[PDB]
C-alpha cells in the first residue's frame, strides 16, 4: 500500500523526538532498477514530488508564479522544469535558475550563482534542487551547511508570499538548521522522500502555507537528526507504481484569491485561510526577475 | 559526444546533423521524455503532453537543435516554435527526437505530423 504512495513523508511521531546526531547507513548514488525506460531520475523524482504535493493544501492563484533553484542537470537540459511546467496550470509564470548554462522549458532561465538571483515580486511556490557537491565533504562532522541554504532563508522571508509553499531538497549533508527552522513558520511541513530515490538520504523539505511567523519552535540540529533516525530505522523499498497512472497529475485550478493586506488586517480569521491554502497575500505588479 | 559541437560551428547546422548521422554518429540523447497517459490529442506540438498510444512526449526545447547547440534558430524573429511546449514524436522515431523535427512538418490544418498522424 505505502509502494503505491508517491513516496513516504516522516511520520509526526519521528518530528516529535529529541534524537541526537547520529551517521546515515543510506547510500544516495546506486542503480536505480525502478525508473522505467528511457525515463530520466529527475523526471520520475520531480513527478512523484508533485504527484505528493497534489495531496496538499497548495494555493493556485489565477496567475500563479513559481521559482525553481538547481534546475540545470550535468546534461545541460532541465527535466526538472519540464515536469513542473506539465503539472502547474498553463500560463503559469515559471522561473528557473542554475550556477551553469542549461536548455529549459521555462519563462525564464537564470544563469549564474543563486545570490545574483534578485526580483522585487513575491512567489507562490518555490522549488529547490541545489547540493553542495564541490565542497561537500561528508567526513565525520555534519555542521549545518551555509551557501546556497543561507541565500534560501533569506529568499524563503523577503520573497515568498503568505499561504505560499516551498520544496526544498537535502540530504545527509546538504543540509541548514535555519531552513528548518523557517519549515515552523509554516502552516504544516514535512520531510518528504520519493519512492523511486528511496535509498538515498535525500528528501524534499516542504513547507505548506507560509504563515510569515513562528507557529512551532524547531531546533533545526535536533530535527536534522530526528530526520536522520527515521531513515536509519525505517528503510523504504524502491517503487515506481505512482509513475504508471498519471491520469490526475495535473495540479487542480483552484483559483485561489490573492489579496495585499496590510499587517494590521492580517487577523485570526485570514490566518485560518491561509492555513487551508485558500489565500495568498501579495502584490499583483509586473515581474522583473 | 561532440555532436552539438560539431553541428554549432557548420554553416548548416541542420544539414551537419544529417551528414554526421549518415556518417554514423549517435543521435543526440538527453530529449526529455515526459511520463504521461497515453490517451492525448496526438498533436504534433502542445501546451502539455498530448502523445497517443502510438507516440512519446518530450519537453520541447531539448528536442530542438538550435536550443540544444546554443546557437540561433532560422526564424527571422529569433523565436522557437518547440521551447516552452511538448513534442509529440512516434515511438518507432522516439531513438531521435531531434532528427525527427529537423526531417519533419507539421500539418497547418490538423496539427499532427505530416506521413505520420495527419489523415488529411
Ligand atoms: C497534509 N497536511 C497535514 N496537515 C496538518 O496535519 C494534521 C494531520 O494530518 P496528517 O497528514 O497526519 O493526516 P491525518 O489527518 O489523516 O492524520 P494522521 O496521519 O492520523 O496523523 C492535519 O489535521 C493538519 O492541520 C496539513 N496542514 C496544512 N496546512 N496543509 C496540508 O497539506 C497538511
Ligand atoms: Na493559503
Ligand atoms: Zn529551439
Ligand atoms: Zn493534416
Amino acid at each position: 500500500s505505502q509502494a503505491w504512495q508517491p513516496g513516504v513523508a516522516m511520520p509526526n511521531l519521528y518530528k516529535m523526538q529529541r534524537m541526537l546526531l547520529e551517521k546515515c547507513d543510506l547510500q544516495n548514488y546506486g542503480e536505480n532498477a525502478v525508473i522505467p525506460k528511457g525515463i530520466m531520475m529527475n523526471v520520475a523524482k520531480y513527478t512523484q514530488l508533485c504527484q505528493y504535493l497534489n495531496t496538499l493544501t497548495l494555493a493556485v492563484p489565477y496567475n500563479m508564479r513559481v521559482i525553481h533553484f538547481g534546475a540545470g542537470s550535468d546534461k545541460g537540459v532541465a527535466p526538472g522544469t519540464a515536469v513542473l511546467r506539465q503539472w502547474l496550470p498553463t500560463g503559469t509564470l515559471l522561473v528557473d535558475s542554475d550556477l551553469n548554462d542549461f536548455v529549459s522549458d521555462a519563462d525564464s532561465t537564470l544563469i549564474g550563482d543563486c545570490a545574483t538571483v534578485h526580483t522585487a515580486n513575491k512567489w507562490d511556490l518555490i522549488i529547490s534542487d541545489m547540493y553542495d557537491p564541490r565542497t561537500k565533504h561528508v567526513t565525520k562532522e555534519n555542521d549545518s551547511k551555509e551557501g546556497f541554504f543561507t541565500y534560501l532563508c533569506g529568499f524563503i522571508k523577503q520573497k515568498l508570499a503568505l499561504g505560499g509553499s516551498i520544496a526544498v531538497k537535502i540530504t545527509e549533508h546538504s543540509w541548514n538548521a535555519d531552513l528548518y527552522k523557517l519549515m515552523g513558520h509554516f502552516s504544516w511541513w514535512t520531510a518528504f522522500v520519493t519512492n523511486v530515490n528511496a535509498s538515498s538520504s535525500e528528501a524534499f523539505l516542504i513547507g505548506a502555507n507560509y504563515l510569515g511567523k513562528p507557529k512551532e519552535q524547531i531546533d533545526g540540529y535536533t530535527m536534522h537528526a530526528n530526520y536522520i533516525f527515521w531513515r536509519n530505522t525505517n528503510p523504504i523499498q524502491l517503487s515506481s507504481y505512482s509513475l504508471f497512472d498519471m491520469s490526475k497529475f495535473p495540479l487542480k485550478l483552484r483559483g485561489t484569491a490573492v489579496m495585499s493586506l496590510k499587517e494590521n488586517q492580517i487577523n485570526d480569521m485570514i490566518y485560518s485561510l491561509l492555513e487551508k491554502g485558500r489565500l495568498i497575500i501579495r502584490e499583483n505588479n509586473r515581474v522583473v526577475v | 559526444s561532440t555532436v552539438l559541437s560539431f553541428c554549432a560551428f557548420a554553416v548548416d547546422p541542420a544539414k551537419a546533423y544529417k551528414d554526421y548521422l549518415a556518417s554514423g554518429g549517435q543521435p543526440i540523447t538527453n530529449c526529455v521524455k515526459m511520463l504521461c497517459t497515453h490517451t492525448g490529442t496526438g498533436q504534433a506540438i502542445t501546451v502539455t503532453p498530448e502523445a497517443n498510444m502510438d507516440q512519446e512526449s518530450f519537453g520541447g526545447a531539448s528536442c530542438c537543435l538550435y536550443c540544444r547547440c546554443h546557437i540561433d534558430h532560422p526564424n527571422p524573429k529569433g523565436f522557437c516554435d518547440l521551447k516552452g511546449k511538448y513534442v509529440q514524436i512516434p515511438t518507432t522515431c522516439a531513438n531521435d527526437p531531434v532528427g525527427f523535427t529537423l526531417r519533419n512538418t507539421v500539418c497547418t490544418v490538423c496539427g499532427m505530423w505530416k506521413g505520420y498522424g495527419c489523415s488529411c
